[PDB]
């Protein structure tokens, strides 16, 4: 009864410890995503590892703008991901097309392709604000599989 | 050529959007059978693969009847 | 025992595979020339392997001329690899 | 026979606790902070990676060909752990009749671990890159056998216990000056990802990092020694660990400091350039016990 | 000494003189009434006089080029191709093509 | 004449015929190499309905431009290009689809 | 003027010499209209011969341009002839910028600039993409900035900014990404156009 | 201007050839390259852990939108559609109605965070200084609906940041 409730938090602590994100270089946002590696603002080995890889990674960060050419391309990456997967839409383009939006080529929302759990609103998403996205992800993991 | 009309008629009758008994020998595919400008010539392309010979664009315009197609098939 | 030591490592290695498997529920022929040369050199290594363990009872003067001889021809085989090997 | 379990369980912990060293020591090289949030200094993270990948992380195979893919990690982990048995240490577990021949044999069979993984995927897209990764390991094993023999021909038989006794006053780095430089480079070819780089996927990490410690220890036997002392096992145990740890820092040094050498020019460093150099030193090491009396 | 470009800096004089004398004859084959022949000839004759007066001096190369003889030789090499294309396709000699529709202002 | 385009009146019609054969041979090939999707027979029916909308022919200038476009959107399969059953799919999968009637469209109320 | 004026005209008369020099050849085949304003030169060219104009300025004894670098196109529906392909050319030895324009409607094919300039073929693909202008005797005419399953030409002023196929759902089908859905959010059409004429001399009599 | 990247044969004869050969025979420069990271390891790293330490900023910084008000009550936004037309993303929407009797200040006021590329243009175009960009980082949602700002309300809830905004605007009048 007591052991059942405490063991569930231990599995959730494993994802609270480390999260491996996908390095998508599809944006100006991606340069701010490279500022996560930049020593001044770091989640590197605090949780984030820049090894990425399409299969081994648990998190995938959709960096900024997505076109109709990349719409089938990013979808097949999501299928290759393991079952505990979290998608962060870092940047205003990823949230619903910050710029462009009404344009012909840019896909609105990202959720029309891949479902999003954590939204980051910032165009140049400041590394200070980017640190919230990973910290909120760790906080959001509370309870998984009761029965 | 001997035994050429039998090989072409078997493939033409088996194909879709064509009458099995109403249209056979001498009758034109575009005039007598009842087919479109692109649809009639498309049936001739399927017969070329079965026989084992490539047909040019210039010779395809003149040919329409299976009796006329048998003479063009010989090389 | 060597048999007891070897089998303990493999049986624990098999058990680690089952943990991940059972618990959760919800072209170019230029590569070939490199591979062949590996085999042909290692056989010359196999002939040159006994050297530290062999040279204990046998005469040194008879061995010296023969021991270097295998290494010389092992360099001649590499000298044939300089006369156009390829883009690799 | 309980000592075998006392050479797998603390060894699996050593591969686990590498994750701290592999990104904190590498971290200060890159002026970044490594593990800090998870533990007091991040000591809770290495064991946390095990709970993440083993239990909860599920499988999605490409084709799963009956026996394979669920056999390749057994060959990967099994061959990496069996390499610990012939090791001389202060005292070896079940000492072989010939030492270094067992060491070279299980490393040459460790090539299969990256071979069966290439056969696991049905696609042609993966196997071309997989064979390229085999070429990185298979080529350097030619020279690895040569540089081994030159050290052995200087002093001692194949037995690893005799290699400690021959290093009584001075290290083997000084007589084998160009040969010691070779062992810094040649060992990095076996999936270290410093000169060249290519559930069950997590098990490969536990096997590949295990070989990194293995090459660090094996270099500290062939070239390092300082003292033996049979009466005092206390003095040898502490002094051996510090020497091996300094070589572990140099393994992570190449990973951070230096870019990849290209696959084509990896075959220009070796074969074109290293193989004429190693054999010329091998020619020199044949003459050494004949020129001056040096036979075990 | 070598030029920065891919074209090799070869010590060759009168090489510029041959190519500049060759192009003058090609211009006097088909166009005669056209202004293309009348204007290009007087520039080439002005340049040829500088080569004859100055013997292998860097100041001669500095005149209307200032990137050594290798850059000036490239200007003569494509001059024969430009003259032959102008002789083949009539444009300079004949003018009879239709005028555009009356619109220009945005 | 002006402007050239590629062919003059009658020659433009036979360029469509050459284009039709090249695309007819690819629809059986784009099942095993690509994906099963729907059907081989249904894929060939998608060809005929595409050319019916294009069937007008008043000037060779319009016809010639359709050949160049026809050797591009239907070429997106021959030389092996990435689509992943999303690009080059012409038929609507999620279409309602609407009908043209004064009883069907007026009941839903549109425009 | 101290802050009001950018630069005084001094090289304007020097650049006007080019407006005479090329016009001294006087082809109806090539020349037509020569416009020069704000230290820049603009030439428009008759559709029949574009390649002979591009072989000129390349090499040449008087002026050496060589680089026919940047290539644009103008969409305008006011004229009877629609499109206007604009070449931007730069000289390294001479240090000057000249412009080459085309006046034709070019729904009918136009002559390619590939044999004269190597990088021109990549720009020629963009004009066929955005505007829909075919280049005759062109090697490899492939779509770059447009989608693989895209209908029409994305830039033309005849159709809206949102388009016809733009929204891509996933929903019911397991793998197939949707296309036929057309609805998007409302782009607010601004009617901001100031009363009174902005500048004198630019006014044309009806 | 010319600077030249080419060395043009560093080795000539005997002494200059041997040292250029020594770096290729063994390593030397790799050991010299090893020493670059060696001293770089010892010097203190500049690292900021976010839940405790905070990074450097400025008096003028743009984050999440919040509309300010007068010291004695009253909404500062006057409803112009000025900021609506300047907005390059068209994130801001405004529909205005008369407030009870006399006063005419807003009704509909939605700023999309699905849009908005963050310019400070709406801060600049505003004559009354209603939208002032406050030092904000914390914004994370589960849905688009929770992310896009409603009819003022949540924008008026920027009172928690308006104390900082009032301090920041004191460094803004007569710019810096
Ligand atoms: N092909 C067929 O099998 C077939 C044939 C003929 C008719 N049908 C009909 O079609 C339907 C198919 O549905 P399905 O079997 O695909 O559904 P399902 O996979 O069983 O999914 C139902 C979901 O609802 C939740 N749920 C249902 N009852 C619950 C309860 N009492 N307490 C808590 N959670 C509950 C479950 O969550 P948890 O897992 O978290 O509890 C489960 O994820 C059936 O209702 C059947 O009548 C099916
Ligand atoms: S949100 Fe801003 S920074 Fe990010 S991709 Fe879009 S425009 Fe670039
Ligand atoms: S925010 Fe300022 S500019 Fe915009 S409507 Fe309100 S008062 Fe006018
Ligand atoms: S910051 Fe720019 S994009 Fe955002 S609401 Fe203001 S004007 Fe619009």
């Amino acid at each position: 009864e007591y052991v059942v409730a405490k063991l569930d938090d231990l599995i959730n602590w494993a994802r609270r410890s480390s999260l491996w994100p996908m390095t998508f270089g599809l944006a100006c946002c991606a340069v701010e995503m490279m500022h996560m590696a930049a020593p001044r603002y770091d989640m590197d080995r605090f949780g984030v590892v820049f090894r990425a890889s399409p299969r081994q990674s648990d998190v995938m960060i959709v960096a900024g703008t997505l076109t109709n050419k990349m719409a089938p391309a990013l979808r097949k990456v999501y299928d290759q991901m393991p079952e505990p997967r979290y998608v962060v839409s870092m940047g205003s383009c990823a949230n619903g097309g910050g710029y462009y939006h009404y344009s012909y080529s840019v896909v609105r929302g990202c959720d029309r392709i891949v479902p999003v759990d954590i939204y980051v609103p910032g165009c140049p998403p400041t590394a200070e604000a980017l640190l919230y996205g990973i910290l909120q992800l760790q906080k959001k993991i509370k309870r998984e599989k009761r029965l | 050529l001997e035994g050429i009309k039998d090989r072409v008629l078997y493939v033409l009758k088996l194909y879709d959007k064509i009458d099995p008994e109403k249209l056979s020998v001498n009758s034109h595919f575009m005039k007598d059978l009842g087919l479109d400008s692109l649809d009639q010539v498309e049936i001739i392309m399927a017969m070329e693969d079965e026989f084992g010979f490539e047909i040019p664009d210039i010779d395809a315009e003149k040919l329409m009847c299976p009796q006329e197609i048998v003479d063009y098939i010989a090389d | 025992n060597l048999m007891l030591a070897l089998l303990t490592n493999f049986t624990l290695a098999t058990l680690l595979v089952i943990i991940a498997f059972w618990l959760p529920q919800l072209f170019s022929m230029k590569f070939f020339l490199v591979a062949i040369t590996f085999l042909l050199f290692d056989l010359e290594i196999a002939l040159l392997l006994p050297l530290p363990w062999a040279s204990q009872t046998a005469n040194l003067n008879t061995m010296l001329t023969m021991a270097l001889f295998l290494i010389i021809l092992l360099a001649v085989s590499l000298a044939y690899e300089w006369t156009q090997k390829g883009l690799e | 026979m309980i000592n075998i379990l006392m050479l797998i369980i603390p060894i699996l912990l050593a591969v686990a606790f590498l994750t701290l060293v592999e990104r904190k020591v590498l971290g200060y090289m890159q002026l970044r902070k490594g593990p800090n949030v998870v533990g007091p200094y991040g000591l809770l993270q290495p064991i946390a990676d095990a709970i993440k990948l083993f239990i909860k992380e599920p499988l999605r195979p490409a084709t799963s060909s009956a026996s394979m893919f669920i056999l390749a990690p057994i060959m990967a982990l099994g061959l990496a752990l069996t390499m610990w048995i012939p090791l001389p240490m202060p005292y070896p577990l079940i000492n072989m009749n010939l030492g270094v021949l067992f060491m070279l044999a299980m490393s040459s069979l460790a090539v299969y671990s990256i071979l069966w993984s290439g056969w696991a995927s049905n696609s042609k897209y993966a196997l071309i890159g997989a064979l390229r990764a085999v070429a990185q390991t298979i080529s350097y094993e030619v020279t690895l056998a040569i540089i081994l023999l030159s050290v052995l021909l200087m002093s001692g038989s194949f037995t690893l216990s005799t290699l400690i006794t021959t290093q009584e006053q001075m290290w083997l780095i000084l007589p084998a000056w160009p040969l010691a430089m070779m062992w810094f480079i040649s060992t990095l070819a076996e999936t270290n990802r410093a000169p060249f780089d290519l559930g069950p996927f997590a098990l490969f990490f536990m096997a590949e990092y295990a070989n990194i410690i293995m090459m660090n220890i094996f270099t500290a036997i062939l070239f390092l020694g300082t003292s033996h002392n049979p009466h005092m096992p206390e003095l040898y145990t502490i002094n051996f660990t510090i020497k091996s740890l300094l070589l572990t820092m140099s393994f992570l040094w190449i990973r951070a400091s230096y870019p990849r050498f290209r696959y084509d020019q990896l075959m220009h460093l070796l074969w074109k350039n290293f193989l004429p150099l190693t054999l010329a030193l091998c020619m020199w090491h044949v003459s050494l016990p004949i020129l001056t009396s040096g036979i075990p | 000494t070598g030029l920065v470009g891919l074209a090799v800096c070869e010590t060759p004089h009168e090489r510029l003189k041959i190519l500049y004398t060759k192009i003058l004859d090609v211009l006097g084959h088909i166009p005669k009434n056209a202004a293309y022949r009348k204007y290009t000839e007087q520039i080439t004759n002005e340049k040829l006089s500088m080569v004859k007066a100055e013997p292998d001096v860097k100041k001669l190369e500095e005149r209307l080029q200032g990137g050594q003889i290798e850059e000036v030789i490239l200007q003569a090499e494509n001059e024969l191709s430009l003259a032959r294309k102008m002789i083949q396709w009539k444009p300079w000699e004949p003018l009879v093509e239709e005028p555009p529709a009356s619109q220009w202002k945005w | 004449v002006k402007p050239i385009f590629s062919r003059d009146m009658n020659e433009a019609k036979r360029r469509v015929r050459e284009l039709y054969r090249a695309w007819y041979r690819e629809v059986p090939n784009t099942v095993h190499l690509f994906q099963l999707d729907i059907s081989v027979k249904q894929g060939r029916d998608k060809v005929r309905e595409m050319f019916k909308k294009n069937a007008h022919i008043t000037d060779p200038r319009v016809v010639d431009l359709l050949v160049i476009k026809g050797k591009m959107e239907l070429e997106e399969t021959i030389k092996v290009w990435k689509q992943r059953t999303h690009v080059m799919r012409f038929f609507h999968e999620t279409e309602a689809p609407r009908p043209k009637d004064f009883l069907s469209k007026f009941y839903v109320g549109h425009d | 003027r101290p802050t009001v004026r950018p630069r005084n005209d001094v090289a304007h008369k020097q650049l006007s010499a080019f407006g005479e020099y090329v016009a001294e050849i006087l082809p109806k085949y090539v020349q037509q209209v020569q416009v020069s304003c704000f230290n820049e030169l603009e030439i428009c060219i008759h559709p029949d011969g574009v390649i002979p104009v591009l072989t000129f300025l390349r090499d040449h004894s008087n002026a050496q341009f060589k680089s026919l670098a940047d290539l644009t196109a103008v969409d305008i529906p006011t004229r009877q002839n629609r499109f206007e392909i604009v070449y931007n050319l730069l000289s390294l030895r001479f240090n000057s910028r000249i412009r080459v324009k085309t006046y034709t409607d070019e729904l009918t094919p136009i002559e390619s600039s590939v044999p004269v300039y190597k990088a021109a073929n990549w720009y020629e693909r963009e004009i066929w993409d955005m505007f829909g202008v075919f280049f005759a005797n062109h090697p490899d005419l492939r779509r770059i900035l447009t989608d693989y399953g895209f209908e029409g030409h994305p830039f033309r002023k005849d159709f809206p900014l949102s388009g016809y196929v733009e929204l891509r759902y996933d929903d019911e089908v397991k793998r197939v990404v949707a296309e036929p859905v057309e609805l998007a959010q409302e782009f607010r059409k601004f009617d901001l156009n100031s009363p009174w004429e902005a500048f004198p001399a630019y006014r044309q009599p009806p | 201007t010319y600077k030249y990247v080419n060395l043009r044969e560093p080795s000539m004869d005997m002494k200059s050839v041997t040292d250029r050969a020594a770096q290729t025979l063994l390593w030397t420069e790799l050991i010299r390259g090893l020493g670059m990271t060696l001293s770089y390891l010892f010097r203190e790293p500049a690292t900021i852990n976010y839940p405790f330490e905070k990074g450097p900023l400025s008096p003028r910084f743009r984050g999440e939108h919040a509309l300010r008000r007068y010291p004695s009550g009253e909404e500062r936004c006057i409803a112009c559609k000025l900021c609506e037309a300047v907005c390059p993303a068209q994130a801001i929407t405004i529909e205005a109605e008369p407030r009870a009797d006399g006063s005419r200040r807003t009704t509909r006021y939605d700023i999309d965070m699905t849009k908005c590329i963050y310019c400070g243009f709406c801060q600049e175009a505003c004559p009354v200084d209603a939208i002032v960009e406050g030092p904000n980082f914390e914004f994370s949602t589960e849905t688009h609906e929770e992310l896009l700002y409603n009819k003022e309300k949540l924008l008026n809830n920027g009172d928690k940041w308006e104390a900082e905004i009032a301090a920041n605007i004191q460094a803004d009048y007569l710019y810096r």
